């Protein structure tokens, strides 16, 4: 948008306040992300915190010229992705419905979960799914169809 | 049964089916009670995940998020 990159210009040369325009304007978005990601309500307002802390930290080295909420995802997602992984136990040694559909979405492996919540609940393009996950087209159109299928399983009987 | 079909069922959800391959697709779930249940469970499936699109970040997230930063 023209208005974000005006508010980012007024972060980098000093202005802090203007910070929480970009908070507002993203957070629900980003939020939602982690939380259907990790369906677990501590967890996901503290890497959606940690997101935009970690915006900001780094704000000096994005490029004003590509699109911020890109960039703000590819944070956010990297976060979660790590988290996910974290949990599982051997990482180290080497009836209501929409969270019936929640702990369905956790049944996913990440890089299935990832497409699906990006696609179907935030409703992004395949070009910008590959661009946050730093894939090409292609390969974001396959994992759709894995995720897809894997979902089919899981929500069918519903 | 072609084993092609399913690729079809994809490029159809994808918003991107040739006008060709759609008629094939659609001339192929009418004569298969098969390939109709398989396009009707993913079609189900997308709908019921579609419905949890409602999240929203908690109260004085804003507030948080600026007390945090350096
Ligand atoms: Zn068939």
């Amino acid at each position: 948008e023209m208005m974000i990159k005006k508010r980012i210009k007024q972060v980098k040369k000093g202005d802090q306040d203007a910070f929480a325009d970009i908070v507002d304007i993203y957070k629900d978005k980003i939020y939602q992300l982690c939380y259907r990601m990790l369906g677990n309500v501590h967890e996901a307002e503290d890497i959606a915190q940690e997101a935009f802390i970690r915006a900001y930290v780094n704000i000096d080295s994005f490029d004003i010229n590509r699109k911020f909420s890109t960039w703000l995802y590819r944070i956010a997602t990297n976060l979660t992705i790590d988290r996910i992984r974290k949990k599982k136990p051997d990482y180290y040694l080497d009836l209501e419905l929409s969270n019936t559909i929640q702990q369905k979405i956790l049944k996913l492996p990440d890089k299935y979960r990832t497409v699906i919540v990006l696609k179907y609940i935030d409703e992004l393009s395949l070009i910008e799914i590959g661009e946050i996950l730093n894939i090409p087209v292609g390969t974001v159109k396959t994992r759709i169809h894995r995720g897809r299928e894997a979902l089919r399983k899981q929500l069918r009987d519903l | 049964c072609p084993e092609q079909i399913v690729q079809l069922m994809h490029m159809h959800l994808d918003g991107d089916i040739l006008p060709k391959d759609e008629h094939v697709l659609n001339e192929h779930l009418e004569t298969c009670e098969k390939c109709r249940k398989h396009f009707y469970e993913m079609e189900k499936s997308i709908a019921l995940v579609r419905s949890t699109s409602h999240v929203e970040a908690p109260a004085d997230f804003t507030a948080n998020v600026m007390a945090k930063l350096p």
